[PDB]
RNA sequence: AAGCUCGUAUCAGUUUUAUGAGGUAAAGCGAAUGAUUAGAGGUUCCGGGGUCGAAAUGACCUUGACCUAUUCUCAAACUUUAAAUAUGUAAGAAGUCCUUGUUACUUAAUUGAACGUGGACAUUUGAAUGAAGAGCUUUUAGUGGGCCAUUUUUGGUAAGC
RNA sequence: GAGAACAGAAAUCUCCAGUAGAACAAAAGGGUAAAAGCCCCCUUGAUUUUGAUUUUCAGUGUGAAUACAAACCAUGAAAGU
RNA sequence: GGUUGCGGCCAUAUCUACCAGAAAGCACCGUUUCCCGUCCGAUCAACUGUAGUUAAGCUGGUAAGAGCCUGACCGAGUAGUGUAGUGGGUGACCAUACGCGAAACUCAGGUGCUGCAAUCU
């Protein structure tokens, strides 16, 4: 294509890591996350993996091994209809909810859930969950942004607040939470609390329903069909925090068919590739039409 | 100046070519390495004779030039300016030094060049038609007297300047596996993309015979 | 095989390359502000050339980037100035294209003799839906061969709408 | 108020680029006549 | 004047291998090191801190300490007519576990288990390797293989 | 020189096995860097001169430059590959396995990390060879112009340099 | 490479390619691509205490360097550095 | 078996061209009140999952494809080398003895493997 990469160029090309090629994995960040103090020997560094697809939220607790990464427990936003959120799966309150579920789900299966209650109050105030005296120390987990920007008020820190208010120790600071004012040099907990329950989404339903009925009909069409009122948003999340902290345990999907049935179908749409002998036919055949006139 | 060539005859030193470290070296006294009909087609000149070195030594760039001229002259005058292709197979990339107070700090400034030659390495090469063997031989034979040490003149089973002792070449010639390049040829590959291989060697395929 | 992929403008960047610092620069800067309705951005001289009278790091020029409908409206005003006639060069082999006018008053913009008269470079870049595949941080990728705005493609799109002419060739 | 564009290049020397020199111009070039 | 620096003459020694450059893969950070381990010191030129001096490149020794990013290693260096004990502080990118011990440990397991299956059956042990013994008497046949006799070859020029 | 502690104890200018390090020799240049001969094809609206056509932004003509695919020849301060000889470590009782004590370190955690009690396994006591013993201390002479041979090798035309 | 008034070889604006052919004060060599390079924000770990270790080595000094311990700081969302 | 999040080894995974992709996922995609960032809501931020599409990304297949990987009595026991001689040769240098033993070349084969969790007619 006039760029025409020479045989010599290709030969002296060194490939980046696979995950660097596909551009998923930052290995400058991953070296610093995973690396364990070596006088602490086999003690794992536990990451809080938060990721955002377009339609879903991924929250994973992850440790590392030479043979592979190993996840302790996982929580997705698509589980949230079980606890009462049927909408806004990619919004902030969803992250806070998903962060709380993974906070609760893990330390439950860790036997640390009863101790280290978490907050349960939710005024949106900055605190770590600090260790019990004469008792186990809180489960420590470190925030893994991935390739996400660090911006003040980014959804990923909604996951952070959810998990820290969930009782896990996930050290952090205020300034990337909504409500932090540079000039004021402080966090206003009001606005932060608002975002935990979706105050920013609800005020939009009201100003939109008032100013534009049609545009409002389009974005919130699911809310009109579900008879969900604008200011009822706080009760959907408040009550979801109940059921989540009530039943953190992960229930898997009901799994129509089986892994075997899926496989006998899900890709037999795979193109099976040719044998060497079939290839000698294709060569000798492709001869014919060009041998052909010439 | 030009101290005798007895002094630099033997390879006593690590190769010391013109480099970023060594500059201010003189020009080679041999420039032209191809003479005769140099654009003649590979088929023109089947017969290949070599001037081969039987020693391990350094040849001066001055003596390359002297013997180059020496061969070319007897070739053109006898058999004609177009009857042969003379290619010097050796290049003077090695720098001699002269000291030119005391032995104090005696490192040399560059005195001239020479070409490092090995046992059996080829120095001169000529291709002609078979009818001209005698003449080329006497050309090289006349040019041996310009070189130090012993060099042998070898009739080479091979086609021209290529490779592939003449029977083997002839099989590819009436094949279609031979495409004439400038002064040289390219050989049909069974490796590269089948598309441009058929356009590159239309005579082989196709029609294939 | 032609569903989404329509064609559109990525951005239109208006560029007045002034050639000096001071009054003239901030003046011609005002023109792009008062035109783009955005606030413009200044470029620094990459190096000193004495024949041009410019010193390195001195601010030569100002440009501005426009996107969306507002760009599509400023482009129209430019094409009027050229009378909807561009030339077959004029067009990047990568699909982009542009032109230039003199004396900016030739589209809107009354006069203000104290503000003055300046030409500008019009350059507009074409892309399709999916151009954030190459612009996004995560999973950056390269647009396929199909897609991939070409010069043949966007010359035809330039004749199809705007009802205008290619030239020469 | 005053925005300035960032320059990604690494070269800090105040020197012409490699392409600058009087060679490669033309005779013609524009040949303005009247 | 003469030049002997700390990195003097390491041009090729500390070069990184052809087409293996840049970032250090994570396995080297996940290895775990215990006092008394045997390690292979090969410096990594992309990591300048915790770097062995060129002498110890290729040398193998025991780790006497374990710290945050590094291990102390013990090497015996000969200076004069005796060896002197050296203690090295090296970052975990310059270090690897010796595979030589690893064969030995695996043979002690194998040796212990051989001695057990022998003592359970009350039979002879012989756990010490013998070197290759000369060979044993064979009868090679001629069926299918008739000795194909060979001759030296005339001189020929191929040029 | 004087001994001292002990004694098959451990030792070794050696091999064997296992496992590391190395960038010399050679090799390479239609593989990177740098040099080097020759023709061929293609591009130049993005060079010098065209002997037609006043037109010159026009076909056609030479010679540059670049591109592609080839060809002759190179490297102490080049290189993908890469020996030989040299070289590091290991071949157990100071080992291995079971059980379960200690701690202010460390872990979310009775987890780990160290150092232990008690129990098990000595035939070949975990390659070869040798070993005429091994280990250890004090104290002090003389010397600190060297030279030669083989091979490696630097300066020099070279030298009994 | 291909494009855009003045605009030229060389001003400034796109897009496309681009394994580093750049830059990292300086000699050269190594090293580095979501950086070790370019730009920006915040800083003073160029700080405190005394030990151990590597290179030259007599295993003296010196210069330089490496990893901790004990403080007090920086920075970041944090692991970390 | 597909697909996704986090990975291990880091081209058998890359490069070029052309095809193909059911279901889920992923994406592209719609929006600008709010936090947030811009010359520019392109990037970065936030909202909806609604109005659209597999066009691209992505995944697989195709190529006497470029590169990369592997194997061989392919070259070659060649080049280079440790050891020996009161071996040859004016010398250059070479042959023999006991050992070690390459690279290019040629041919042939291959074109990611896999770990944790989730999910899919
Ligand atoms: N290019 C020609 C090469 O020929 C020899 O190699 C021969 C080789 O020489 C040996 O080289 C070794 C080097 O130390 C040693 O074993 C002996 N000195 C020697 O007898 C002979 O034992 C072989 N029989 C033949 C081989 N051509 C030379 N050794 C090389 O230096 C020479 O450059
Ligand atoms: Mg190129
Ligand atoms: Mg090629
Ligand atoms: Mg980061
Ligand atoms: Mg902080
Ligand atoms: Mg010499
Ligand atoms: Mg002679
Ligand atoms: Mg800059
Ligand atoms: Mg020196
Ligand atoms: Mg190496
Ligand atoms: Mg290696
Ligand atoms: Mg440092
Ligand atoms: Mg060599
Ligand atoms: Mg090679
Ligand atoms: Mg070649
Ligand atoms: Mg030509
Ligand atoms: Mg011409
Ligand atoms: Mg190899
Ligand atoms: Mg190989
Ligand atoms: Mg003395
Ligand atoms: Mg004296
Ligand atoms: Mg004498
Ligand atoms: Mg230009
Ligand atoms: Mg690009
Ligand atoms: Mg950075
Ligand atoms: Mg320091
Ligand atoms: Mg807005
Ligand atoms: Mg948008
Ligand atoms: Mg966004
Ligand atoms: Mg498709
Ligand atoms: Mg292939
Ligand atoms: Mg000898
Ligand atoms: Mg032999
Ligand atoms: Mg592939």
């Amino acid at each position: 294509q006039k760029d025409a990469k020479s045989s010599a160029y290709s030969s002296r090309f060194q490939t980046p890591f696979r995950r660097r090629r596909e551009g998923k994995t930052d290995y400058y960040q991953r070296k610093r996350l995973v690396t364990q103090h070596k006088a602490k020997y086999n003690t794992p560094k536990y990451r809080l993996v938060v990721r955002f697809t377009n339609k879903d939220i991924i929250c994973q607790i992850i440790s590392s091994t030479i043979t592979g990464d190993v996840v302790l427990a996982a929580a997705y936003s698509h589980e949230l209809p079980r606890y009462g959120i049927t909408h806004g799966l990619t919004n902030w309150a969803a992250a806070y909810a998903t962060g709380l579920l993974i906070a609760r789900r893990t330390l439950q299966k860790l036997g640390l859930d009863e101790t280290y209650k978490g907050v349960e109050e939710v005024e949106g105030e900055y605190e770590l969950t600090e260790a019990v005296e004469d008792g186990p120390r809180p489960f420590k987990v470190f925030l893994d942004i991935g390739l996400q920007r660090t911006t003040t008020g980014a959804r990923v820190f909604g996951a952070l607040k959810g998990a820290s208010d969930g009782g896990l120790y996930v050290p952090h600071s205020e300034n990337r939470f909504p409500g932090w004012d540079f000039e004021t040099e402080e966090i206003d907990p009001e606005l932060l609390r608002s975002y935990i329950f979706g105050g920013h989404v609800s005020q939009y339903m009201e100003e939109l329903a008032d100013d534009d009925e049609e545009r409002f009909s389009e974005l919130f069409k699911g809310y009109l069909a579900d008879d969900i009122d604008a200011d009822s948003l706080e009760d959907i999340y408040t009550s979801a925090h109940e059921a989540i902290r009530a039943d953190p345990a992960f229930k898997p999907t009901e799994k129509k068919f089986t892994k075997e049935q899926y496989a006998a179908e899900s890709k037999k749409y795979r193109q099976t590739k040719l044998s060497k002998e079939e290839r000698a036919a294709r060569v000798a055949a492709k001869i014919a039409a060009l041998a052909g006139q010439q | 100046a030009r101290r005798p060539a007895r002094c630099y005859r033997y390879q006593k030193n690590k190769p010391y070519p013109k480099s970023r470290y060594n500059r201010a070296v003189p020009d080679s006294k041999i420039r032209i390495y191809d003479l005769g009909k140099k654009k003649a087609t590979v088929d023109e000149f089947p017969l290949c004779v070599h001037l081969v070195s039987n020693e391990l030594e350094q040849l001066s760039s001055e003596a390359l030039e002297a013997a180059r001229i020496c061969a070319n002259k007897y070739m053109t005058t006898v058999s004609g300016r177009d009857a042969f292709h003379l290619r010097v197979r050796v290049h003077p990339f090695h720098v001699l030094r002269i000291n030119k107070q005391g032995m104090r700090g005696a490192w040399g400034k560059p005195h001239g060049l020479a070409a490092r030659v090995d046992i059996g390495q080829i120095i001169f090469s000529v291709r002609t038609k078979d009818s001209n063997k005698d003449v080329v031989v006497e050309g090289l034979r006349r040019a041996r007297y310009k070189f130090p040490g012993q060099q042998k003149i070898i009739l080479s089973k091979k086609w021209g300047f290529t490779n592939l002792d003449r029977p083997e070449y002839l099989k590819k010639r009436e094949a279609g596996e031979v495409k004439d390049d400038g002064a040289f040829v390219k050989f049909l590959s069974k490796k590269g993309s089948l598309e441009n291989n058929i356009r590159e060697f239309p005579e082989y395929f196709a029609a294939q015979a | 095989q032609n569903p989404m992929r329509d064609l559109k403008i990525e951005k239109l960047v208006l560029n007045i390359s002034v050639g000096e610092s001071g009054d003239r620069l901030t003046r011609a800067s005002k023109v792009l502000e008062q035109l783009s309705g955005q606030t413009p951005v200044q470029s620094k001289a990459r190096y000193t050339v004495r024949t041009f009278g410019i010193r390195r790091n001195e601010k030569i020029a100002v440009h501005v980037t426009v996107r969306g409908p507002k760009a599509e409206e400023i482009l129209e005003r430019g094409l009027k100035v050229k009378e909807y006639q561009l030339r077959d060069r004029n067009f990047s082999a990568t699909g982009n294209f542009g032109f230039g006018i003199d004396e900016h008053i030739d589209l809107g913009i009354k006069y203000d003799p104290s503000i003055g008269i300046f030409g500008m470079d019009f350059y507009v870049v074409m892309n399709r839906p999916g151009a954030r595949v190459t612009r996004r941080k995560r999973c950056k990728g390269t647009v396929g061969n199909s897609h991939k705005t070409t010069k043949e493609d966007t010359v035809s799109w330039f004749k199809q709408k705007y009802d205008a002419d290619v030239l020469d060739k | 108020k005053e925005i300035v564009k960032s320059n990604t290049s690494s070269k800090k020397a105040d020197v012409p680029p490699p392409s600058a020199d009087p060679s490669k111009a033309r005779k013609n070039r524009p040949r303005p006549s009247g | 004047g003469k030049s002997h620096g700390y990195r003097s003459r390491t041009r090729y020694m500390f070069q990184r291998d052809f087409r293996k450059h840049g970032a250090v893969h994570l396995s080297t950070y996940l290895k775990v090191y215990k006092v008394g381990d045997i390690v292979d010191i090969k410096a990594n030129g992309s990591i300048q801190k915790g770097m062995p001096h060129k002498f110890y490149q290729g040398k193998t020794g025991v780790v006497y300490n374990v710290t945050k990013s590094s291990v102390g290693v013990i090497i015996n260096k000969m200076v004069g007519n005796r060896y002197l004990e050296k203690r090295l502080n090296l970052r975990v990118e310059h270090i690897k576990h010796s595979k030589c011990r690893q064969e030995f440990l695996e043979r002690v397991k194998a040796n212990a288990a051989k001695r057990a299956e022998a003592k359970a059956q009350g039979v002879a042990v012989q756990l010490k390797r013998q070197p290759a013994q000369p060979r044993e008497s064979r009868i090679v046949s001629t069926e299918g293989n008739v000795p194909q006799t060979l001759a030296p070859v005339p001189y020929e020029t191929f040029i």
